[PDB]
Parts: C-alpha cells; structure tokens; sequence
C-alpha cells in the first residue's frame, strides 16, 4: 500500500463514522489493518462479545506472532472459559478447554493442567490464584486494563493506536475540490462523481 | 513477567 | 442522502472491493443499503450462514415490507428449520420454529401446524411434499434459485442489483484531481498528506 | 398359581413390611401383580418419580391392554410432557413426545397434532384447555384422583386393590406351628437349631 | 435370635427364585444385607447398568468402610468414566468425575489429576497406562474378573457369598407342616380353606 | 368419556 | 402469488 | 496391590 492509499482509508473511515455506518466503521479498521480502536474493543470486551473481540484482534495479530500477542488471545480465552464455569456450563467449559487454550498446552504443560484440574471444583475461587475474582462485570473489567496494556506495549500495534485528527468530512471537501476542478473550466457549478464535469 | 498464568 | 454521497459510496466500494476488502465492501453494501451483492449473498446461501445472510437481507428489507420479501425470509427460515432436523437438533430445531419461524403462522395457521408436526417425524422425507430433498448441498442449491427470482422481481431490490460502471479507480482519479486543485493555488512548482490542503 | 402360593405371597408381602425392606415389597407386587398398592402409587405420583411409576404399572397393565389402561399411561406421559414444557425444556419435551406420546396418535391423529403445538407456544396455558393448569404439585393432585378413579373402573385391577387382613406377623406365627408339629414327633422332648432341615431331638 | 429373621430371609429368597421373581429376589438381597448374589453382579456389570450396580453394592458396603471396597467402588467409577470419554460424552465424563470419582481426590491428588486430564486427549489411550484398554465389552470383563477377586477378598462379603443347601421349596413344606400342627389339633377329619386364620371344621 | 383429550 | 408451501 | 491407579 502507499502511503496515499493509507491516508485515504483514513478519510474513509472518517467518512464511514459521519454517516453512522458504524458496523462498515470497524470491519473496515480490522481488514486494512491500519487503526485500532480501544473505544471499540474495551466496549466489545465488557459485552463479553468474544468472537468479534478475536476477530478485530485478528486484523492486527495472530494468536502466535509474538510473546504479547499471544498473552492477549491467551487471557481472552481464559476468561470465555471461567465465564463457563461460573455458570456451570461444563459442556462449554470443556470445549472452550480443548479447542481455544489447548494450543497454550504445547509451552505451558503445567499450566495447561492446573487450568483443567478447574473443572472438578465446586467453585474455580478454591484456587487461591482465582480467589481475587469477583463476577463477570468486574472480572471483565480487570481483565481489560491487562489487556490495553498488552496492546500498547505489543510492537505490531505500535503504529496503530493514535487516530490522525482532521476537520469533519475531509473527504467531502477534497470531493467538493474535485468538482471545482472538473465543474470549473467547462462547466460552473444535479449531475454525478462517476464521469468528469463538462 | 509475560510468561502465562492463572493469576 | 444526496444523490452526491450517494453516489460517494459506490466509489467507496469499488475502492474497497479494489483494496480486496472484501468484509468491509459488504458491510457497506448492508449499511448503505444502495446495491445488493448477488454474486455474495449466493456464496453465503451455498455456505449455509444463515446469520449472516439474514444480518445482510436486514439492510435491504424487513420481513414483514412486502409479500416477495416475507417468502425470501420463509424460505431461508425454513431451509434452516430442515437443516437442523437433518443434523438430529431437535433442541436448535425448535428456537427456529418460535424465534424465526413463528411471525409467519399468524398469516399461514395451517402451514406453520403442518411444519411443526415435522419434529415428531423419523425424516422430515416421510412428508411427500418434502420427500424430494436430498442434501443439504443440493437443497440450498434449488432454494437458491428461488431466491433470485424473489429478489429480482422484489420491488425493493428492483433498482440495487447492478453496479454502476467506472473506470478503475475512479476514487483515486478524483483525491488526485483534489491535489491538483490545491497545488495550482500554489506559487511555484514542484505528496505531503491529504490531512490538510497542500502549499509551498 | 395355586391359592395356596398366592396366600403366601401375602404372607410374604406382610412379612417384608415389617421388617421394612421397603423396596421389596413393592418389586414383590408389581412382579407378582397380586396386589396394587394405591397408596405407595399416589406417593410416587405426586414426587413425579415416572420411571417407576410406569415400572410399577407395567406389573398391571400395558399402555394398549384396555381404554382405561391407556388413558392411564396417556395422562400420566401428557403432564410428564407438560412438566418438561413448564423447565422450558424443549429438548426433553420432543423426546418425551416422540418416545412416548407417539403410540397414542394412531388412534389420535388430531390430538398428537395439538399436543404437538403446545412446544411453539410461550405457554400452554395459552391454550385454553390447559388455561387452568396452575402448580406441578397441585397439577399432579389433580391427576392423581383421575388415575385412582380410572384404576379402580380398570377391569384388570379390579379384584386386586384390597390388601387382606391378619394378625401382625402371620407368616411368623405359621413358621412357628411347623416347628411345634417338627417337635411333637419328638421321642425325646434340646433343642431346634434352623429352618433349613427339620428339628429332631437327638 | 434375629438369625430366625435371617433364615426366613433365605427361605423367601429361595421361594421368590423358584416362582421367578427376579427384581424381588435382588432387592431382598440387597436389603436385607444377607447374601450377596454374584451371578446377579457380574451380569449387571457386563450390562453396564452402573447406578443398579452401585446400589446394590450400598446394601453391603459403603465406599469408605475398607481398602478393598474402596478400590470396588473406584474401578467401578473409573470405567464408568472412561466409557463416558470413549462415547465422546464429555459433558457425562465431567460430571461422573466430580460426583463419582471425586471422593478419591484427597488421598489420591496425582491420581484424580492424571484422571482429570483424559479429557483433553483426542482418544485416553494415548496415554501410558491406558494403552491396552481397547473395547467396551473386553473392559467391563477384565474388571469384572478382579472386582470379583475384591469382593471375595473383602471382609464384609466373605460368609454372604454362598448359598445355603436346602430342599427345593423348604418354605412351601413348612406351611405345609404348619397347617398340619392346625389339623391335629381339631376334630374330626384333608381339607383347607385359607393361610389367614387358623383351620377349624367341627 | 373415555376418549383421549387435552384436558 | 408467491403462497408459502413446503415444497 | 490395593493401590488406586490408571490401569
């Protein structure tokens, strides 16, 4: 991408949220990549909305990229997981056990073990490492402080937290210079963006 | 301390 | 919407659809609601995301707008009801039927009787209305067909299922055009950033 | 059977009451199918215990035996339904419904279609019918003396809800006489060690 | 004593077996605590009928009472549990592990852990110890053969593993007898009404 | 009478 | 037109 | 011998 091209997505994402197509807003910020939005992700991390908190995640890193990286995605699924337990959904616990943390097993062999020895407590807050968790709002909420702190420290986001700051509707106005160019000379000043003003 | 834990 | 930004969207999209954001490109198309994406919503009818399908319809209609978009919603509803016995989840089977499927009983009594009572049945094939569907795969297929129709003649899709024409790039011509109008305001010749209006 | 080995049976049945093996006597009623115990039926009823309800049914009765035994089996599979639709547990109501519920549409094409529909529904005291449905404890009193009712007409149980009268521990008190009548063929009359063999004195 | 109360026991044991009552004769078994019916054991074990298993177990012994029917109870759980994992029955195996085979969590912390973790493994024989357990059927009888060996072993079965000798029908002539110290007792003479109340002509 | 019904 | 059916 | 164990 140029760095043209890069500027533009900006204006676009501007754009976007202007005229309130806020879903277009954020699939657009994962899939070029270029800007992340903690506003975004701190509201999705307490609405517990986990597969689009991964999937945002997943526009700008992935699971094994780096040791912060896979913090991130490795606390997120701990908390899916505690969620389950607490209300014991033990058919979800077990699932979220052997398809999202069972990949933390290959390094974390220990770890891995003490995680699913959870499963046959009566409650998970019997290991005292636990016992500091207080419901799911909360626990969110702590989680998420952790977790912005992972990001801003993780280098592939480096670049990436800070929005540029612009007069509203950039693009309608570079849109409008665009006619003055065009609309100017032959024709002053409805007709279309799609063919030149004559 | 990145390493991975329950705490 | 100005027939301006309206038509700022659609360059919008063919940039994204250029820039292969492909996710993003379909967002819009929802959002906006100003062109309906065929060529996607087959790809996800055959994909069987049923969620995603209905998230991308909601757009463009609701169920109830007229009797061409409640019959696209019946038979995506109920291909999804017939999926789910298919598979033996009679537990999902029946969130289907209340959650999905039930707004249209008011309007068809007997119809919504007759499909509930599938529940109780070995194969759904033992219905001889229903005793032709043979695949998931081909069912979709054939539903498929069907919704084109639906959709082509819906007076609410009618005038979204084409594309405007332009040359490639048509956005970037234009930012482009937007430079020149602010460097032929300069002094002397002869890029920075788009942020603000760029001089010498 | 001779009356004999009925009688006994009886005995048998009184004899395991006292001494309080409880599940027992009633596996010895339903196996035997001499006597149908009302009371033990009515206290199953009401705790919704359905599998042993039917279990100690089927020592009667099965579904399609008689009109009355059918409605028997019918209304008690209905509120095990209803009871299932009540948890919201829709799950287990289609299972009940098509494991159940289902021998009882041949003959009832419309009513299975009904009960059926009862599953769409946020409520079935929607439905007017079940409108007046109001606790699971009171429903299943409610059902309760339907059954007793339907039981005591049921041609099949008819001579069999009466439990006899005796004196406390007659089956006791029979063992005993065998070991007079043992002993008073005795030339040297200790003493009488079991049951298993004959007493002599020696 | 009571060792009448336990023979009359075996008497109507043998009397419910002769007239083939076979769920009275097991629940008798177990609840009168008198005698163990192996053949009745190894069947319901093949079967896998584990809740029938272990409360027949409970009219003999609890989990806690030896060293030997501790390790009944927890090789019975065990494979209770692995057959939960080999159905794919996670939900089941999770819930067993923590009902069941819980109570072995304190004694035995490695044990219940390497336990626990057969949930993650695609397929538990991938794991050392578990590499020979191969089918259902040949699971439940290598088991069996040693829970047998732990039974017999366990002090609290070993006089209630074998039945007494006794004629056919031993209750039966001993009504008989009874009814026969009745007669003689009256005047003048083969005859019988009822066993309720004692036989009188004259 | 006899016959089956829903309530 | 456009009736609601299962085929 | 009278050892709870895996196998």
């Amino acid at each position: 991408m140029s760095s043209l091209s890069r500027e533009l997505v900006f204006l676009i994402l501007q754009f976007l949220d202007e005229e309130k197509f806020k879903e277009t807003v954020h699939k657009l910020e994962q899939e070029s990549g270029f800007f992340f939005n903690m506003k975004y992700f701190e509201e999705k991390v307490h609405a517990g909305e986990w597969d689009e908190v991964e999937k945002y995640l997943s526009g700008f890193t992935k699971v094994d990229d780096n040791r912060y990286s896979m913090k991130i995605f490795f606390e997120i699924r701990k908390q899916k997981y505690l969620e389950a337990l607490d209300r014991h959904d033990r058919a979800k616990a077990v699932d979220i056990l052997v398809k999202d943390l069972k990949v933390f097993s290959t390094f974390n062999e220990e770890l891995y073990k003490e995680i699913t020895q959870l499963l046959t407590l009566e409650n998970f807050r019997e290991n005292e490492q636990l016992s500091k968790y207080g419901d799911t709002k909360s626990a969110r909420s702590i989680m998420l402080i952790e977790l912005k702190k992972l990001i801003e420290a993780n280098p592939l986001f480096r670049e990436k937290l800070v929005f540029p700051t612009l007069k509203a509707s950039r693009l309608r106005t570079l849109i409008n210079q665009s006619l003055n160019w065009q609309h100017q000379l032959c024709k002053n000043p409805i007709k279309t963006l799609f063919t030149d003003h004559t | 301390g990145l390493e991975l834990s329950l705490g």
